[PDB]
């Protein structure tokens, strides 16, 4: 509640940044790559 | 042709200005959301100089050069004649999700995609609200209209109103009703008109379920009231469309006088014609004559004898208007008046408001009608113009209420539930419609931030709050206490909107926010 | 005093060309968002400062009203064709941009307008002979007159209450249109009319015009039914002895002038009755009930008359028997009678139908379904609304080719193999055609949100092996067979616009060196 939970979701959004740079600097789509971890993290455990 | 000093934007370019002019038409109306909303002081192109927070007129007075802002404009004019009450919050709505847009193209994500998903969105928060619907008509038709009264007098209450403001709802609710069927549940704009005079005060506002014709009855020694004779065939109205004058020979058509002695021959002629006409009217029991055109002094004298008030100088349009009223027909001249074409009206009287000269009279039904007039009086015209916008506020409110039962509360609890719920489906959803639907979600939460700005609350503890109560706790209608509540849970305050016209909010935003996303390029022509 | 060029200069040499060129890059690029049905909308302001937002290329070619005296030549062959074809109007102004930045590094190289030219020439036909080897028109080869418009027709009847049974109602969809007249093809020649009760199999489709009985006076079963080669007359009123509509009122106070009137009027119907026995008549219908005594002396003289037919009932009747109605009987004349071959009354669903069949001057066609619930014969009634437009765009033209980009890249294939067998500047000139042959499917990618890099590489990989029918699918982000989806273009407005194109370009290019006067 309050601040602490915007504070939070701006932290886990700039998380993002490390993997969005990988896929950039690796010539792949940035948007997509950042969809595809997030749909097979739902599955798997830091694995993929 | 025009090239010198044609505008032109590159795509990159483009996709900035817009969202750009977008911030800039928000920035206008975004203090005027909510009850707590700000005046502000407008001068238009025009010269017209006024001070109000209504939303629909501030956009309607501002003018601007900007094509992306005109869009706005003319989506903000085109809601105004259809509820009017989301002019500020649907162009609120609107910017937040032109900023989401940006937020995802500056992400690598197309404009279509981007129009694809904010649709999908506006059709699941859509949904969701539906489905937490409260039907108060199939519940209790007593908690029904003290809804319905409660909102208008809500919607009252923020303007110069508040005087006669339960008058006021229980006009507004009564001409809603008169002018619908109840199963069809539709209702017209243009059955119920606006009028007023400048002079008194509200306390005399008048719901007439006819036409006034703003008469005097012509002479003022004329009956001001004619009864419906103790539960007689009610009173029969004579409507006539020419001048009440002596017929006269087709050569001339003119009367001429040489001296004393033909001035008096004519005179008495002339009286004589005058009394025949009088007992032709007579005979065919009309009480009250109306005419388009005026009436004579000897025509005058003796209707006065007669005690046959007579109406003068009445429209074609107003004539119109009296036999639908009535349910009678209109009849070309004197001699052509027939019981079968009079109209038949509860009663009509003068109505004196003040010192007023106008002396209007008032024509009553029993049965429905479709003319009703809201006769609205005020020492100001500023304060009868806005006596007659709360009037069309609480008639919008009243007629979205009847349409449909299904109701939500105000102060953002909806939006507040409508985000939760895309956040919701933007985790479960996968693809890069994810991202469309956390932004939907975000635009939504747009409208209770604002809201507890306006409030002088904070909006970053007020919106996480809200939040927090409505998801952990359970699922209920807490929203911003824009207004002196006790506490939040606007369920237990009674704060409630028509569900129709959150729906439609919605839609609109959505339709607009694609309109603005879809257009790439713009043209404007040089000046000569 | 008077300048024709307002004192103003122009250079020579390759630099006027160049220009030429960004001019109609500039337009290119201006009219680019509005390729395609998903192409975004341009705002134009006008002079008079009217706003208008739309995408159709016309519009926007009409509203840009370009200044520059080179790209005005491509705007006016745009308009042309719009006004001429109404089909590819942009595409032709792209295909035209594309081709003049192709031009740009051959003019930077040294290569004359004329050498451009003739390989734009040489690649046209052979991009028109590649057209019409591609072109399909089928008549008996696999298929049959009626099955190449049923099996588009089974497409909109994808899952919908006549999926199922989707192979008897393609063919009602395409004799809707097929058995009438193909110059003038429209949605009021396609009514259909709904019979509750029976099968959804069961419909009958009928190519005149059927409507419901609506007589219950006396002469009942006495009058003929059916008829071989029956005379209809069409009437509005004035049949009946007492007249519901266009009458008046009569006072009668002697009951010797209330007999002289009854006899009166008796007259005057055994006269205008007598005037349909004259002029040889068998099925009179009017709007308006019919009493007994004209039912009686019909059916007396062996004719059939049913009353209470509705304005577009009348109409239909009026398209099927290729005749005229009469406003009133006493102006009956043989000249207004049309003819049908065969007449006959149904009794679907235990009601009785009256319906004109077979009748070779037809114009329209009714449709009388058939089924267990009035809401499972409207949706039967949107599929069949929905398969009969589709198969009337098919059969206004027949002749077609592959769409979403398929004739593009069989053409751009074909060019780039003709000239791997071709020498000199030739072979530059028909590859830089071919590469600008596939802008389309690439603006049309770009419009519709897909990733154009893979897209085309996809497509690229599957047009070039196998069948050539491969192009993109905008339902999703893929590569399939257009022809299967019945995913088409007419061929016809595919070589006109290619035409068209090369003409403006060649227009365009055409002067290396100009002196533009300036007004």
């Amino acid at each position: 509640e309050g601040v602490q939970a915007f504070i939070w979701q701006e932290f886990a959004s700039a998380l993002e940044v490390i993997p969005t740079t990988l896929a950039e600097n690796a010539g792949l789509n940035s948007i997509k790559v950042v969809t595809e971890l997030r749909s097979k993290h739902e599955n798997g455990e830091l694995n993929d | 042709k025009d090239q010198g000093n044609k505008k032109r934007q590159h795509g990159l370019e483009a996709k900035k200005s817009h969202i750009l002019a977008a911030r800039s038409v928000a920035s206008i109306i975004k203090t005027s959301l909510g009850p707590r909303g700000l005046d502000k002081i407008l001068i238009s192109p025009d010269g017209e100089i006024t001070i109000t927070n209504d939303g629909a007129t501030i956009l309607s007075q501002m003018e601007l050069d900007n094509e992306i802002a005109k869009l706005l404009v003319q989506l903000s004019k085109s809601q105004d004649d259809e509820i009017g009450d989301g002019t500020t919050g649907v162009v609120v709505l609107a910017s937040a999700l032109l900023d989401q847009a940006l937020e995802l193209i500056q992400k690598g994500i197309h404009p279509i995609k981007i129009a694809n998903g904010f649709d999908e969105a506006a059709k699941l928060a859509i949904s969701k609200l539906e489905e937490t619907c409260d039907d108060i008509s199939a519940s209790n038709d007593e908690l029904f209209r003290d809804f319905l009264l409660r909102a208008a007098k809500t919607s009252l209450g923020s303007k110069i109103v508040s005087k006669d403001h339960d008058r006021f709802a229980e006009m507004a609710v009564e001409a809603v009703i008169n002018v619908m069927d109840k199963d069809r549940k539709d209702v017209d704009f243009d059955l119920i008109k606006m009028q007023g005079r400048v002079g008194g005060s509200i306390s005399d506002s008048k719901l007439i379920n006819g036409v006034i014709l703003d008469k005097d009855f012509s002479h003022p020694q004329m009956p001001k009231c004619v009864l419906p004779k103790e539960g007689s065939d009610g009173v029969k109205l004579a409507i006539l469309t020419c001048p009440f004058e002596p017929p006269k020979p087709k050569t001339k058509h003119k009367l001429d006088i040489s001296s004393v002695e033909e001035y008096q021959k004519l005179q008495t002629y002339e009286q004589d014609k005058f009394k025949e006409m009088i007992d032709d009217v007579k005979k065919a029991g009309a009480d009250v004559v109306i005419c388009q055109w005026g009436f004579d002094d000897e025509a005058n004298h003796l209707l006065l004898q007669n005690d046959l008030p007579a109406v003068r100088w009445v429209g074609g349009q107003e004539l119109e208007h009296i036999a639908i009223s009535t349910n009678g027909r209109i009849v070309p001249r004197f001699q052509d008046l027939s019981k079968d074409k009079l109209g038949t009206c509860s009663r009509i009287y003068e109505q004196e408001f003040g010192t007023t000269k106008d002396r209007m009279l008032i024509i009553e039904q029993s049965k429905e009608t479709k003319t009703v007039t809201c006769f609205v009086r005020g020492s100001n015209k500023m304060i009868v113009d806005e006596a007659e916008r709360a009037l069309h506020d609480s008639l919008c409110v009243v007629r979205n209420l009847v349409k449909d039962s299904r109701v939500v509360y105000g102060g953002g609890a909806a939006e507040v539930t409508m985000s939760l719920a895309v956040s919701e489906e933007a985790d479960k959803q996968r693809g890069i419609d994810q991202y469309a639907f956390r932004g939907f979600a975000q635009a939504l939460d747009t409208i209770p931030m604002t809201l507890a700005e306006n409030s002088g609350l904070d909006p970053i503890g007020t919106l996480s709050t809200l939040k927090s109560k409505q998801l952990k706790e359970k699922i209920s209608n807490i929203g911003v206490d824009c207004l002196g509540y006790g506490s939040n849970d606007m369920k237990e305050l009674f704060v409630v909107d028509p569900f129709i016209g959150k729906k439609q909010q919605i839609l609109l935003a959505t339709q607009l926010c694609r309109m603005i996303l879809k257009i790439d390029n713009v043209i404007i022509s040089g000046k000569d | 005093i008077v300048v024709l060029k307002e004192g103003t200069d122009a250079s020579q040499g390759k630099g006027q060309i160049i220009s030429n060129i960004n001019a109609c890059v500039a337009v290119q690029e201006a009219l680019k968002p509005t390729l395609g049905p998903l192409g975004s909308d341009i705002l134009i302001v006008t002079s008079n400062q009217k706003t208008t937002i739309s995408n159709d290329g016309a519009t926007i070619l009409k509203l840009l009203d370009v200044v520059h005296p080179a790209a005005k030549t491509l705007v006016d062959i745009s308009r042309a064709q719009d006004a001429e074809v109404g089909d590819g109007t942009t595409s032709v102004t792209i295909l035209a941009g594309e081709l003049m930045k192709e031009a740009k590094p051959f003019l930077e190289e040294g290569i004359s307008s004329h050498l451009i030219m003739k390989g734009y020439r040489k690649a046209v036909s052979l991009a028109v002979e590649k057209i019409n080897e591609l072109a399909v028109d089928i008549t008996s080869e696999k298929s049959s007159g009626r099955e190449l418009l049923e099996r588009c027709a089974r497409t909109a009847m994808s899952s919908k209450l006549i999926h199922n049974n989707a192979d008897f109602f393609v063919k009602m969809c395409v004799d809707a249109v097929l058995s009438l007249d193909r110059n003038d093809l429209d949605d009021k020649l396609i009514g259909i009319k709904k019979i509750p009760g029976g099968a959804m199999e069961e419909s009958l489709f009928i190519n005149g015009v059927a409507f419901k009985k609506t007589f219950s006076y006396a002469g009942f079963e006495q009058q003929p039914k059916k008829f071989n080669n029956p005379k209809i007359l069409s009437l509005n009123v004035e049949l009946e002895l007492k007249a519901e509509k266009d009458n008046a009122e009569v006072r009668v106070e002697h009951v010797e002038d209330y007999q002289a009137i009854v006899d009166a009027e008796w007259q005057l119907i055994f006269e205008k009755l007598r005037q349909v026995e004259e002029t040889g008549a068998n099925i009179v219908l009017s709007k308006l009930p019919i009493g007994d005594l004209a039912t009686q002396f019909f059916a007396d003289r062996n004719i059939f008359c049913a009353g209470r037919v509705s304005a577009d009932d009348m109409n239909r009747v009026i398209q099927a028997v290729g005749g005229s109605i009469q406003s009133t009987t006493s102006d009956i004349k043989p000249e207004h009678l049309g003819t049908c071959a065969l007449f006959e009354e149904m009794q679907i669903g235990s009601e009785r139908y009256n319906l004109f069949q077979g009748c070779p001057q037809a114009k329209t066609c009714t449709l009388l379904l058939r089924g267990g619930a009035e809401q499972v014969i409207a949706e039967v009634e949107r599929s069949l609304h929905d398969a009969i437009m589709i198969v009337k765009r098919a059969l206004q033209n027949k002749l077609i080719v592959a769409g979403g980009g398929a004739t593009e890249m069989e053409v751009s294939k074909c060019l780039r193999d003709y000239s791997k067998t071709i020498a000199g500047k030739q072979q530059m000139i028909i590859n830089a055609f071919a590469k600008a042959l596939e802008v389309i499917p690439r603006q049309l990618c770009e419009n519709a949100g897909f990733d154009a890099i893979e897209i085309l590489n996809k497509l690229r990989l599957a047009h070039s092996k196998g069948e050539k029918w491969y192009g993109v699918v905008f339902e999703t982000e893929n590569i399939g067979d257009n022809f299967a989806k019945f995913v088409w273009e007419p061929a016809l407005v595919k070589i006109n616009a290619l035409n068209s194109a090369t003409e403006a370009t060649n227009l365009i290019l055409s002067v290396d060196e100009t002196i533009t006067n300036k007004g």
